[PDB]
């Protein structure tokens, strides 16, 4: 009879880290049994965890031995350890909760960049084009070249060229300046900034004006 | 307590500051001890001189330029009393630790009737003592057992001896105990017993089992106890002496850090040093660790005997040297571990394992081969380290050792060994019949030593203050930067269509139009991160080499790499964007090819002369476009003058000279800009700094260092005259003369000086160890232990490379003198700039010693590389997973650098126009 | 002087500052894994983050990106039986995947020319609009907390120096020959 607390099915206690996103539900189970019925504490970091810490409350089965979120916030991230206990013996386990908060968006690019600038010729031209996006994005500097005669393809979209584009080896920071040193009448035209994630496209272009000393 | 030596390996673990692992002063408390050992049958001899008996040593060297080793007359010393304590005289000791032999004061095993003669020995060495003012330290019982005791009651395995080595005690305490207060009853009870008896390897044995050593060791320890107790409540009151016993023990290291490798060391300890040391400062009863794996075999203590053993000890006397550290200890008493000479942390264990007992080293010192003469300098540091450990467990533990006994004043019989190993400080001709004293190096070291009482503070060796010359040249080497072939951008020459409606994406058109415009610097997207690295450094000049073989890839000059010299240009004039000066150097020895084109490598080498004049040509060609932009340069970028071949350096010496003129003659006017070699000066240190011999073979050395290649470009145009005098005697004279026109040309071809200097070396004449001796230039390599190393094991030697900036100029007049490269790894592999800031600190600030206290026309420090990613270990900055991160180094050599030098707190900004030509301005 | 200063900007972000490396979280609700790349090229889960879990997220074409192990120096690659791991050496066409978020938050990678889901575990399954997804298949980008330090691997192995003899006349290694002349 005068048994100490022990794990039951400790298959359920596996899943040592809860990442989940924002407004999710989590469970914490800790089966144990023994004679007579032991008590099942929470300490949250090591602390009191009563429901009046988090905003909504929570919900604790007994008959489970487990414990239900709703809607987690980032303030619930942390350890959380369940305590049983019933005469001599305490057993306890420490589980992991973090909030992942991200939201994917299209990439935002800097209203302004690239600017139009005109420093004449023999001068050095840099061109700026600040991104941002969650899922990483991909930058490509275009330049709206003019093939043959004229400058527009079939149906209606104007000849481009690859300037500069990101590859593997490739810094997230030097992509977003366009270096043109010199410069000369045939760099004259337009330039685009096209930028993409795995959600929409942005791109914002500028033109070159080379003028004379 | 028992148990409480656990916590040593845990705090070692860590190194706590580089200061406190060289620790190079420091004094000991005032009253400590210092001492030197002796022995009886190693030292008296005369087995039957003055009715002595018959010791079980003088049978076993029996009965197995003679054959047998044996300690008949050995060192000699029961006829040379004034012989020996005038090598006291010199040493300056304070304590010497002499033996009394049993089978001489009774010749018969029933203490019948004293020999007067052999007492009268011991009480006129005992009176010459008090004269010189030397406390002895008496040893009853040091390895000597009369023979009649073992033939008629079974030698130690008896315990009737216990009340006989009580009456040989007793006359001892008698006769000289008036004089003496430092009393050994037994010298190490544990080579004794179980090499005495079970093993057999002494004098006694014939190899039964161990339980005949562990029942022996049994009565030794009763034996003692019996002695002590005797001194107690006898003598004690009248005399005031204090009585202890000299306990042996090696020391152990883990394996993987674990703990069971760590309570396997625990055991070997405690079935070594706690087999006696815990019966007697404990509970005098045999450790636990001992009482399982032995649970028959070992005799069993009675409860009336724990307590008489209990506390028999006013003091811990500590032996610690060859006598069983890899030689008599048992091996399967190691269990699987690494079996260390660390005397730091064993008396700290010691320390920890017996309630801060008083510690008294009765024994230390290593030896040497039975060859080495007057000069031992592998002894003299193995000492100097013995004593520098020892003072670092009082100043940084809290050990409190109480004196230190450097063992074996003399040469003599060394039990098993016989006469092939030498232990004492003076040198001991057996073949003569003189066998006078002769003092060796360790023993003017130790007299040095106790004169200052340790490691006073010396002036060579205190910080500087003061700054450098303006524009003195700060920055970093990068001997092979990694090369950007690949441009950034421009690189795509097919056009597209851009589907600006519907789906932004670009479509491929099957045809070809346009073209490429010329690359700028931009495009090489490398250059920019490494001068980002180097702007926050506050570096002012930045070096680094070419890739012979990449920029001349066949060989010959017609196909010629022109992307990676534009490399090369840009990697150049951004760096004067930025206010920093390239040094740029041309060959290095890298690469399997000896850093040549594969075709001209393959066609001999630097064997072949050709390959001189390709230099030349290649030279001249990097002269046109880098020239521009660089102005320094650097021809041979630290060649190993220690792996190449005479054929080879002849025609590198060609090499240098011909790019040297061709800049001269065909650059120099146009480009206001400085080349010469870069020559790697490794500092040579003689082992015995007042030895002639080991003063030579430094010289000898240096010149195969420096002088090879330095001695016919800076100095008389010629090989060195020590190199050439060396060979020619050695009748190999495989060295090639100078030609008046090779003469011609080499010498001269120098615009200043480049050193690169990284540790410094020992070295000594006599042949130590012959697989480790250098047999072309007969010089024995060593290195002094107490310096702090690198985990590559390189000394950190500041005062080195003050040592040879004077020897440069010594040997070549007052120049201008660059530090091309000098650094050092990393260690620890999570703390690297522990050793490194410390490294810097002090290289800098004794190359500042030389520039005002010596004069040395200082130009440039470089420290030796900025990066792991091109040279691990070595650099400055952190490379973990595509990623660059400032080390401490550079915060400590930008806080050099922004302050110039080791500013104090007179305080001039000096902007002079420009003096002494070490550099130039923009 | 109108003077140039510069244009809006908000510094780096997620990871210890600019150490753009997330681990890819994986939980299935009875355990929980990170996608972990070892030196010999095998993908397994590593329950906390690891040095050999550490991945690099960049995209290449529009929509794909590129998922390497910046530990390992291998990229992820998928073969036709659906089966995942690492090369050393970089291919557009099995080592590129197309990466899109759900609705619960999760982000999920499958490969242009194989359709199948970059899974944990063994259930290689391809993407359906919204149906049912496999096990190990829905990651979540988990920011980095491993300090760069730890990133190098070390290097002083040296198996037996000098062993242990039982009678090395040098212990503490005074003599130290340099390896001179040839
Ligand atoms: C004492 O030893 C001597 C050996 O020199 C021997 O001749 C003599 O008989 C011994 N006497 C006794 C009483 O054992
Ligand atoms: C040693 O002698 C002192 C007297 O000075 C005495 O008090 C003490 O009890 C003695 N030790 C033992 C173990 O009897
Ligand atoms: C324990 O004793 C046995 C025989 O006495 C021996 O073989 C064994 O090595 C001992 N254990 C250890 C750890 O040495
Ligand atoms: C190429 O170099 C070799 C020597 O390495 C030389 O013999 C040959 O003439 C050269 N050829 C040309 C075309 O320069
Ligand atoms: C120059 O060498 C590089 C390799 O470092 C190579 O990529 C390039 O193609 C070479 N250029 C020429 C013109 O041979
Ligand atoms: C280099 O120094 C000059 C003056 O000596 C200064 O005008 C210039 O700004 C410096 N370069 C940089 C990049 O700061
Ligand atoms: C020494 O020179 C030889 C031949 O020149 C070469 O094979 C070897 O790698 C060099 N280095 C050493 C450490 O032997
Ligand atoms: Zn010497």
């Amino acid at each position: 009879m005068p048994v100490a607390p022990y794990w039951t099915s400790p298959e359920k206690m596996e899943k040592k880290l809860h990442a989940v996103p924002a407004a999710k539900t989590v469970k914490f189970k800790c089966p144990s049994s023994g004679t007579p019925q032991p008590t099942l504490r929470w300490l949250k970091n090591g602390k009191e965890f009563k429901p009046d810490h988090r905003i909504g409350g929570y919900k604790v089965r007994y008959a489970t031995w487990s414990i239900i979120m709703d809607s987690v916030v980032p303030s619930d991230k942390g350890n959380y350890t369940c305590i049983v206990e019933n005469e001599y013996g305490s057993i306890n386990h420490t589980y992991q909760l973090d909030v992942v908060e991200r939201s994917p968006h299209r990439p935002i690019l800097q209203a302004g960049l690239p600017a139009n600038k005109t420093v004449a010729l023999g001068s050095n031209v840099e061109f700026m084009c600040k991104v941002y996006s969650d899922p990483q994005p991909h930058i490509q500097w275009l330049k709206h070249i003019e093939v043959n005669g004229s400058k527009i393809g079939p149906d209606n979209l104007p000849y481009v060229q690859i300037l500069k584009t990101a590859g593997v080896n490739t810094t997230d920071k030097e992509m977003e300046v366009l270096h043109l040193r010199n410069v000369s009448f045939e760099d004259a035209g337009e330039y685009t900034c096209l930028a993409g994630n795995s959600i929409g496209l942005s791109h914002h272009s500028a033109w070159l004006t080379v003028l004379e000393a | 307590e028992p148990g409480d030596g656990a916590q040593t390996w845990a705090r070692f673990s860590r190194p706590p500051a580089p200061e406190a692992a060289g620790l190079f002063q420091g004094t000991f408390p005032d009253g400590f001890l210092w001492a030197v050992g002796s022995a009886a049958y190693q030292t008296e001899g005369g087995w039957q001189q003055h009715g002595k008996g018959a010791s079980i040593w003088d049978t076993f060297t029996h009965h197995p330029p003679l054959q047998p080793a044996t300690g008949d007359v050995a060192s000699d010393s029961y006829n040379n009393v004034f012989r020996d304590t005038e090598a006291l005289r010199e040493l300056g000791v304070t304590h010497y630790r002499f033996s009394i032999s049993w089978a001489r004061v009774l010749p018969n095993g029933s203490a019948g009737v004293p020999n007067r003669e052999g007492l009268r020995y011991y009480r006129r060495l005992l009176e010459r003592l008090r004269e010189l003012g030397v406390q002895p330290v008496v040893t009853l019982y040091h390895w000597d057992l009369p023979q009649r005791l073992q033939d008629a009651y079974g030698g130690w395995a008896n315990r009737a001896l216990a009340d006989h080595f009580r009456d040989y005690a007793e006359l001892c305490f008698r006769h000289f105990g008036g004089q003496v207060k430092y009393w050994i009853t037994i010298d190490n009870p544990y080579v004794v017993a179980w090499h005495g008896y079970a093993t057999g390897r002494l004098a006694p044995g014939i190899r039964g089992s161990p339980r005949l050593g562990y029942l022996v060791a049994h009565n030794l320890l009763l034996a003692h106890a019996k002695v002590w107790h005797l001194y107690n409540t006898s003598f004690r009151p009248t005399q005031g002496g204090q009585v202890s016993i000299a306990l042996s023990s090696h020391w152990i290291n883990p394996r993987r850090m674990t703990d069971h490798s760590i309570k396997e060391c625990q055991k070997s300890l405690d079935f070594v040093l706690g087999w006696f040391a815990k019966p007697v400062f404990i509970d005098g009863d045999y450790p636990e660790s001992m009482k399982n794996n032995l649970s028959s075999i070992l005799p069993d203590f009675t409860e009336s005997e724990k307590k008489f053993i209990k506390g028999t000890a006013d003091f811990f006397a500590l032996c610690f040297g060859p006598t069983l550290s890899f030689q008599l200890l048992d091996p399967h008493m190691k269990f699987r571990q690494l079996e260390s000479p660390n005397l730091r942390q064993l008396l700290s264990w010691i320390d920890l394992e017996f309630n801060h007992p008083q510690i008294f080293i009765v024994e230390n010192g290593w030896f040497v081969s039975g060859t080495t003469k007057r000069d031992d300098a592998k002894y003299m540091y193995y000492l100097k380290k013995f004593i520098m450990e020892t003072l670092k467990a009082i100043k940084l533990d809290g050990v409190d050792v109480i004196g230190y006994t450097a063992w074996s004043l003399m040469d003599g019989f060394e039990w098993h060994r016989g006469y092939s190993i030498r232990r004492g400080l003076f040198y001991v001709d057996f073949l003569s019949q003189d066998k006078m004293l002769l003092p060796k190096s360790s023993a003017l070291f130790y007299q040095k030593l106790i004169e200052k009482n340790g490691f006073p503070p010396l002036p060579e060796n205190q910080p500087l203050e003061g700054t450098f010359p303006c524009d003195f040249a700060w920055g970093v080497v990068d001997n092979y930067i990694q090369v950007d072939t690949t441009l950034s951008q421009f690189t795509d020459l097919n056009v597209y269509l851009w589907d600006v409606h519907h789906s932004k994406r670009l479509i491929k058109v099957d045809g070809v139009v346009t073209k490429k415009r010329k690359s700028y610097c931009v495009d090489f997207a490398a250059i920019q991160p490494q001068i980002a690295l180097l702007q926050e450094m506050h570096v002012t000049h930045f070096r680094f080499s070419l890739d012979w073989a990449l920029i001349l890839p066949l060989g010959n000059q017609s196909q010629v790499n022109h992307t990676i010299l534009q490399y090369y240009r840009c990697m150049a004039s951004e760096l004067v964007r930025v206010n920093i000066t390239p040094v740029v150097a041309l060959w290095q020895p890298m690469a399997p090819n000896q850093g040549l084109p594969r075709l001209l490598a393959r066609q001999g080498a630097w064997e072949n002369p050709y390959t001189a004049l390709a230099f030349a040509e290649y030279a001249r060609l990097c002269f046109q476009e880098l020239g521009h932009h660089v102005k320094l340069w650097i021809t041979m970028n630290e060649p190993y003058t220690r792996n190449m071949t005479y054929s080879a350096g002849h025609n590198l010496l060609k090499a240098h000279a011909l790019a040297w003129h061709v800049y001269n003659e065909k650059f120099r006017h146009a480009q206001n800009g400085k080349i010469s070699i870069a020559l790697q000066a490794d500092w040579i240190e003689p082992a015995c700094p007042f030895s002639q011999k080991d003063k030579e073979v430094a010289e000898r050395v240096l010149e195969f260092d420096i002088g090879w290649l330095a001695e016919p470009i800076f100095g008389s145009g010629d090989y060195p005259w020590v190199m050439r005098d060396w060979l020619n005697q050695r009748n190999n004279f495989l060295l090639p003369y100078f030609t008046e026109d090779e003469k011609k040309l080499i010498q001269g071809t120098f615009d200043f000086l480049a050193l690169s200097h990284y540790t410094t070396i020992l070295v000594d004449s006599e042949k130590e160890d012959p697989i480790k001796y250098n047999d072309y230039l007969e010089v024995q390599e060593m290195t002094d232990i107490t310096w702090l190393n690198s985990p590559s094991q390189v000394a950190v030697v500041p005062w080195g490379l003050r040592k040879v900036l004077n020897w440069l100029k010594f040997k070549y007049g007052d120049l201008p003198m660059y530090i091309i490269s000098n650094g050092i790894d990393d260690g620890l592999h999570a703390e690297d700039d522990q050793l490194r800031v410390y490294y810097m600190q002090n290289y800098i600030n004794e190359a500042l010693k030389a520039h005002i206290l010596d004069g040395i026309n200082l130009c440039g420090y470089f420290a030796y590389s900025f990066n792991d990613r091109t040279a691990p270990r070595f650099g400055l900055y952190r490379y973990a997973a595509d990623q660059f991160e400032p080390k401490a180094s550079m915060k400590h050599y930008r806080k050099i650098i922004d302050s110039n030098g080791f500013p104090g707190p007179r305080f001039c900004p000096e902007e002079f126009t420009v003096c002494t030509e070490c550099s130039f301005f923009h | 002087d109108d003077k140039a200063m510069g244009y809006p900007n908000a510094s780096p972000l997620l990871g210890s500052s600019w150490g753009g490396l997330i681990h890819l979280y994986t939980a299935t609700a009875r355990n929980s894994y990170h996608l972990q790349i070892h030196k010999n090229g095998h993908v397994d889960g590593a329950p906390h983050q690891t040095i050999y879990s550490a991945l690099m997220i960049r995209s290449e074409d529009a929509g794909f990106v590129v998922i390497t192990g910046v530990m390992s120096r291998r990229y992820l690659c998928m073969d036709f039986r659906g089966n995942i791991f690492g090369s050393h050496y970089f291919d557009p066409e099995n080592c590129r995947f197309q990466h899109q978020t759900l609705e619960n938050g999760y982000d999920v990678y499958h490969s242009p020319q194989y359709h199948f889901l970059v899974s944990l575990g063994a259930a290689k399954a391809a993407f359906l609009p919204g149906m049912n997804p496999p096990p190990y298949s829905q990651f979540l980008s988990r920011r980095n907390e491993i300090p760069l330090i730890h990133f190098n691997t070390p290097i002083p192995r040296q198996h037996t120096q000098s062993a242990e003899d039982d009678s090395e006349r040098d212990p503490l290694n005074v003599l130290k020959p340099r390896a001179r002349m040839t």
